[PDB]
């Protein structure tokens, strides 16, 4: 139990030199430069037969008795040699097989060796203990024991069993045991020798299981003498002899050029306690393998400086990723608390934070240390890092700050783009701005330019970011060209090619067969070591963490909603918001092009959707008395400017419709109306500039129309200024494309802004200008209103009439007085706007035309020229109903259907139900449509055709009349209360509460 | 087991009888809510009543294959030929097919600008049935015995 | 600005009063059911309750580990806070002397390296007491 | 040729596994119009003898006349001529990036320019550029842009590069460490000779080295040959007997005498497109290929349909 404690006691007392050896071994293992030389000493711990045993056995066979004396090194080689030549190689084979053919268990040292993840492992052992220890760990070292093996090695990692082994067979020919074998090592093992020599030259060497005066050790020292001075890393020796290495021995074997570690000095042990010494060394190494070398509480600033100093390059990084800096030694929660995760040495950061709290203790720092502490403290504030979690007080959550690219600024980005680029960082931001402005070809080419310039300047960070940005913009251009050639030629009519075909071919040829999965893999070793924080960006599966965290936090918040639990502390919504803002800042401020991609769209969309949903629920939630005791008048969810930007950008129309429908977002108070008004007027100015001018970018158009579409759509909630409202309406009515926002979408968004704030007389003038333009546009007979929603310019005139009780559109009146019979189409449309045009002009239009058919009767009765339904008008309705009846009986053989005729039929049925039309032929037409019978004769009508639209798409006076009729009331209330019970809906609830009961 | 009436959708030019592209239908959302003057503000008189109901049909199709000729040759209007089999609860397999068409349609979705780091193979595309002052909704249903 | 209800919980042995472990409050769920009411001159409010709780960052008392029908008490410690006065000197003391170590983690073997030993609790009851939960106001 | 498509398979497999390494000779530097050694030889002979050797220069001349310049005029004059000729800079032709398109683990070369260095500069391939004895130890990356004969990174001087006669004669003692690293890169990684030329002294010593210690235990190095005309049978057979996989792109892609860049790109794309070009012609090949992808799938009890995307690429 206290073996680790005793070894950490050994640590902090080891000689500085030994500590440095251990450190270098560590960093070599992390860098994958460790090469473990495994001698027979490690095999001795595993009980594997010792060589002296076979040497004594050969002595016995040869001379009939053991030597009873110390075998010199030459004797250890001669005795096997004489035996080999005397008894023949058969007896050598036999003794080799009898002694060495014995299974062993991989001792603790065998496992600890493969726990270092060595680059390669060299051994002068013939056992397969190292092979089995290699296999069990899961890794795969390619064994090497013959010239044939060197050529055949599938994996980069090699198990270099120098001096062969017996895997081919238990024969001396494949092992170095006798004087003949040692003498002609280079003769028989040339390629192995060369591979061994390169592996020694390149990778760090660790002699373990060895004797300081071994043969191969001396051969390698002759080889390192051959090496150029200071062009060799001193190999590492692990002495495990029970006796303590003498000072003279240390001096001599260091002079040879060896970094030797002596187990006897490190730990005390018995004389046969070899395993304890080997384990002491190896567990020392394993123990201090991850940020364990903390010097003291005076080196705190120094340690953290070395850990953080390379990190000054990045302007800002997510605090979740600050764990990687210290190797998970401290978990920085999203709020900023330093949650201790793993630490051995005292004063890892707690001393540094104490220095922050205690000015005098900071004053004890050296001036160099004081400046380092200051810089670190400034950096941690820049990252948001809050004080140690142990001393964490109340923590304010402030919105993360971003740059202008995130903002809705567009003229400033052009200003920068025209400005001179001082550094490749400025040019990098420029290319980001070009991409944001839709100029994706210039953005891509400029990104290639920064690629070259940066890697010339060796900005590893900016080069990494520019590489991924170049890939991202390449993907942007490629996909966009795909969508262009596929549909964009349909969207306008003739395919746009801002990206010239030769430019596309050059880009496609420029890069191909490349994936960003290995982008981080190809970077220098210092970059990968110091900046693992940016590996998160490496893979093509970006957001490799944040999406599932959002998912599980949704699950938790949803469960909180359904069960209604009175949470405390940083709730799941708060961690969701902190992740959202940290990710938005880290992306936009860092200038990666990924900000616009669909993954981020989904992530931000789902973040803000959940936040608003919880904002709604917490309002409606009932409070138990114990709940009120826990808290009352609890904090809500303020919608600051940043929230409006995020929602406006990363949502589309339908999802905002769903959010507004489910959540009564209008109740949620907004704030920062000045900045959001600036954003909205900026978007209006941008679309006004893009459409006022014939010149524009389709590439920018597709990207930003959705942004502008959502932003203007969400604009309803915040208040605009009079200038802001005027600019908004003018950008909408006269400078918004008909391609995407048709006339009906134009009207309904105008109506949203109308509901938001009252329309001054200037806006009345704008709507009148729109109306007059449409009146003149109908000079062409071919012209006709086209709008999917079915909302026309007469709607706009209706808004003017609603706002202004008295207002004459003199331009429309003048147009009327100018019309002729040939201009019957303009006549029809101006008739549609009769309430706006003047009195003499009204007489003009009345003289021009009047009702003639069902369509024109509808036209006339709509604005209400006809104050009483004439006998002729009801008779004409009867005639068109005869037409419908003959078409129905004709269609009875066919498949009957009604889309627009059913509108007129329902209108007449309602008028009959309202008693407006006394024409009894309506009753004769009973049965063609369910609604007709339901209205004209509800009693006879079968109360089973009640459509949900009828049950929700209602009318207030029609609702009152329905409630008046008991016969219809019983069935309608039954079905309506049933429907609300099956699915809780606000509209059905209001049908129920307000009028029926 | 799953839907066995795969809807073949043909997109043809309205001005001239040329086929633009063929795809596969995936959904159709039918929306109907009064928004003129929001929920309240429409024309209202004592004896007068006008149905101000405005409704929109939204569609989305996948796997669009564009005609070679239409790519080659390249106010404009386009039509649709939703081709579903007319199944029933009594008979979920019927020789008769239901023929739906939306002669007023605008090829326009939100997938444009969608950048998936890994290029996708689901170019799903939305549609919105255009209307007219004469025609409230142009979509037509007819079943061929 | 964050919710200033970082309540401290003391989990002590009701049998004698020794301190088991201390943690930080996370949530507290309150629910009731009235299904049993359905099958009252002898009227009865058939609306039983079930108070569920959860805590986070449990630190175990050394002696309780050392030594190792067993009942446990929960002592919630919260500062009072009002809309009129954001912060209040008075502290509200919430106590659940009768709880059970509710098994709900139930060997969650997640493969991530997250130190989250959340502990769920169920407020037990008896014939005499409908539910032991008790509140008091320092003011 | 069947042999050539076989080489294509082997080279592209090594590129797939990163086992491919490229020996780049002076020819690649010729394509970018870097100064050639024989122009320097003509200069040297003109200064020494008053006019260049009218007859064609022999290899012995090519080496000795730089050595004569080193001896009679002194070392500093040698370094001066080096500086005047080789200080010019030219861009990197696409052939370097295409060589990196194969994704090599190492880039061996006898060149002294830094055109491959600048090509990896553009392409961002961090090969640790070993160019001297001291460079062996400080090797930062396992990947190597191994300058076999060094380069003028430190400066334009004779010692920095193996140029004169003594260096070729004393190469083994001068570069034993680089020799070892080169030997083992040839031992394990698959190798390609480009711009090396058949008959160059370097290719000769490398062929000797491989033939010396290896006994059916070498990976046949490849020799992508970029010559004005197709290789001659006698020479091809003779060199193959030595042990080499010579790929002569003149016959595969037609090119006139000076269409050097053309056939360089031709062989490079023969490699690049072939690895991405999965050839499948026959109908029975449908079952053969589909089973070659589904053979491992039989072991697993059941596999998701979605996961099959990775099986068939």
């Amino acid at each position: 139990k206290r073996y680790g404690e005793k070894l950490k006691e050994v640590f902090l007392m080891l000689d500085n030199n030994v500590v440095e050896c251990i450190k270098e071994i560590t960093e070599s293992s992390r860098n994958g430069k460790l090469v473990f030389f495994v001698g027979a000493g490690v095999s001795t711990l595993s009980d594997y037969p010792q060589w002296w045993r076979l040497v004594d056995k050969y002595h016995e066979e040869l001379y009939g008795s053991p030597k009873k004396g110390n075998y010199s090194s030459d004797e250890y080689l001669r005795i096997p040699q004489i035996f080999y030549n005397v008894k023949g190689e058969m007896a050598f084979d036999g003794i080799l097989k009898d002694f060495f053919q014995v299974d062993k268990p991989t001792n603790p040292i065998h496992d600890k060796i493969l726990a270092m993840n060595p680059a390669h492992v060299i051994t002068t052992n013939y056992d397969n203990l190292i092979d089995t220890a290699c296999w069990k760990r899961g890794k795969y070292f390619s064994v090497i024991s013959a010239e044939e093996d060197v050529a055949n090695a599938t994996s980069s990692r090699y198990l270099l069993k120098v001096h062969g082994d017996f895997r081919k067979g238990f024969k001396g020919e494949n092992v170095v045991l006798k004087e003949d074998d040692y003498l002609n090592y280079d003769q028989n093992y040339p390629l192995i020798s060369n591979l061994m020599k390169t592996i020694i030259a390149t990778h760090t060497i660790v002699f373990i299981g060895y004797g300081l005066g071994d043969y191969n050790i001396n051969m390698l020292l002759n080889w390192v003498r051959k090496l150029q001075k200071d062009s060799f890393h001193k190999p590492f020796f692990i002495r495990t002899d029970p006796s303590p290495i003498e000072n003279e021995t240390l001096i001599y074997y260091e002079n040879k050029g060896l970094r030797i570690i002596d187990a006897a000095s490190l730990i005390d042990s018995n004389e046969y306690d070899y395993l304890e010494r080997y384990s002491a060394v190896m567990d020392l190494l394993i123990e201090s393998q991850e940020n364990k070398f903390i010097t003291k509480d005076d080196e705190v600033i120094d340690y953290i400086y070395g850990k953080i100093s390379p990190l000054f390059a990045l302007q800002y990084i997510r605090k979740i990723d600050l764990k990687h800096v210290f190797e998970y030694d401290y978990h920085f929660e999203v709020n900023g608390t330093v949650v201790r995760h793993k630490n051995k040495g005292f004063g890892y950061m707690e001393r540094f934070f104490e220095l922050k709290e205690s000015c005098d203790e900071r004053s004890k720092l050296s001036k160099k240390q004081y400046e380092r502490f200051n810089a670190l403290f400034n950096f941690f504030e820049k990252n948001g890092v809050i004080c140690m979690a142990k001393d964490a007080g109340t923590l304010n959550t402030s919105i993360e700050i971003n740059s202008l690219a995130y903002h809705g600024k567009y003229d400033v980005m052009k200003k920068f783009i025209e400005e001179q680029s001082v550094s490749i960082e400025d040019d990098y931001k420029k290319a980001f701005f070009l991409a944001c402005l839709g100029r994706w070809e210039e953005s891509y080419d400029l990104y290639s330019n920064i690629i070259l310039n940066s890697i010339d300047e060796s900005n590893g960070c900016v080069y990494y970011l520019s590489q991924i940005n170049r890939y991202r913009i390449y993907q942007s251009i490629t996909q966009a060209v795909t969508q262009f050639n596929g549909l964009g030629l349909l969207t306008f009519g003739r395919h746009y090619k801002p990206f010239t075909d030769e430019f596309l071919a050059r880009i496609e040829r420029e890069m191909t067969n490349f994936n960003i999965d290995d982008l981080f893999n190809g970077m220098p070793f210092e970059f990968q070591k110091k900046y693992k924080i940016l590996e998160f960006l490496s893979d093509n599966q970006f957001l490799y963490d944040d999406t599932v965290k959002l998912f599980e936090l949704t699950n938790k918040v949803r469960s909180e909603m359904s069960e209604g639990s009175y949470s405390f502390g940083m709730s799941s919504d708060i961690v969701v918001l902190l992740r959202l803002y940290d990710n938005l800042r880290f992306l936009y401020e860092n200038c990666l092009w990924s900000v616009s991609f669909h993954e981020f769209h989904q992530y931000i969309r789902n973040s803000m959707s959940l936040l608003i949903e919880k904002a709604e629920y917490e309002r409606t939630r009932d409070i138990d008395e114990l709940g009120f005791s826990f808290f009352g008048k609890k904090s809500g969810f303020f919608m600051e400017y940043y929230d409006f930007v995020n929602i406006s950008r990363h949502f589309k129309i339908d999802d905002i419709k769903n959010l507004e429908r489910s959540c009564s977002i209008d109740k949620i108070r907004f704030g920062e109306q000045e900045k959001i008004e600036e954003y909205l007027v900026g978007i209006a100015e941008e679309i006004t500039k893009q459409f006022s001018a014939n010149g524009m970018n389709v590439v920018f158009y597709t990207q930003f129309i959705s942004e502008a579409k959502a932003a203007l759509y969400f604009a309803k909630y915040v208040k605009l200024s009079e200038e802001g409202l005027g600019k908004i309406v003018k950008a909408l009515l006269f400078y918004f494309p008909e391609r995407d926002l048709d006339i009906g979408k134009r009207y309904v968004w105008l109506e949203r802004l109308t509901k938001c704030n009252e329309l001054p007389k200037s806006i009345i003038s704008i709507i009148d200008d729109f109306l007059v333009l449409q009146a003149e546009k109908h000079i062409d007979q071919n012209y006709s209103e086209v709008s999917s929603n079915g909302l026309y310019s007469r709607d706009y005139g209706a808004l003017i009439k609603h706002f202004e009780k008295n207002f004459i559109s003199k331009r429309l009146s003048e147009i009327t007085l100018c019309l002729t019979q040939d201009k019957q189409k303009q006549i029809d449309f101006l008739f549609k706007l009769l309430p706006l045009l003047s009195t003499n002009a009204k007489s003009h239009l009345l003289s021009f035309k009047s009702v003639e058919n069902i369509n024109d009767l509808m036209n006339g009765i709509r604005i209400g020229l006809i104050d009483e339904f004439t006998p002729e008008h009801e008779e004409l309705i009867i005639e068109y109903l005869e037409t419908r009846k003959v078409n129905y009986i004709v269609e009875k053989e066919k498949g009957i259907q009604t889309f627009s005729s059913n509108d007129y039929m329902s209108t007449f049925g309602i008028w009959y139900f309202l008693e407006e039309i006394n024409n009894s032929k309506m009753e004769e037409f009973i049965g063609m449509d369910d609604q007709y019978d339901f209205f004209v004769d509800p009693e006879n009508f079968d109360y089973k055709k009640f459509i949900p639209s009828w049950l929700k798409n209602y009318n207030d006076k029609l609702l009152g009349k329905i409630a008046g009729n008991k016969h219809m009331k019983h069935h309608v209330i039954e079905v309506l209360k049933e429907r609300v019970k099956n699915s809780n809906d606000k509209r059905y609830l209001e049908i129920l509460m307000n009028y029926f009961i | 087991t799953v839907i066995q009436d795969t809807a073949d959708v043909y997109f043809k030019r309205k001005s001239d009888g040329k086929l633009v592209f063929t795809a596969e239908a995936q959904t159709a959302s039918f929306s109907q809510a009064i928004s003129e003057e929001k929920l309240r503000g429409g024309i209202g008189n004592k004896p007068l009543y006008i149905l101000k109901s405005e409704k929109e049909i939204n569609l989305t199709v996948k796997n669009a294959f564009f005609d070679l000729e239409w790519l080659a040759m390249t106010s404009e209007r386009y039509e649709v030929e939703y081709r579903t089999i007319a199944y029933n609860p009594d008979t979920e397999e019927v020789y008769s097919d239901i023929y739906i068409q939306f002669p007023n349609v605008s090829p326009s979705g939100e997938f444009e600008m969608s950048l998936e780091n890994g290029n996708a193979l689901a170019p799903e595309i939305k549609f919105e049935a255009l209307a007219d002052t004469d025609t409230d909704e142009m979509a037509v249903v007819i079943e061929a015995s």
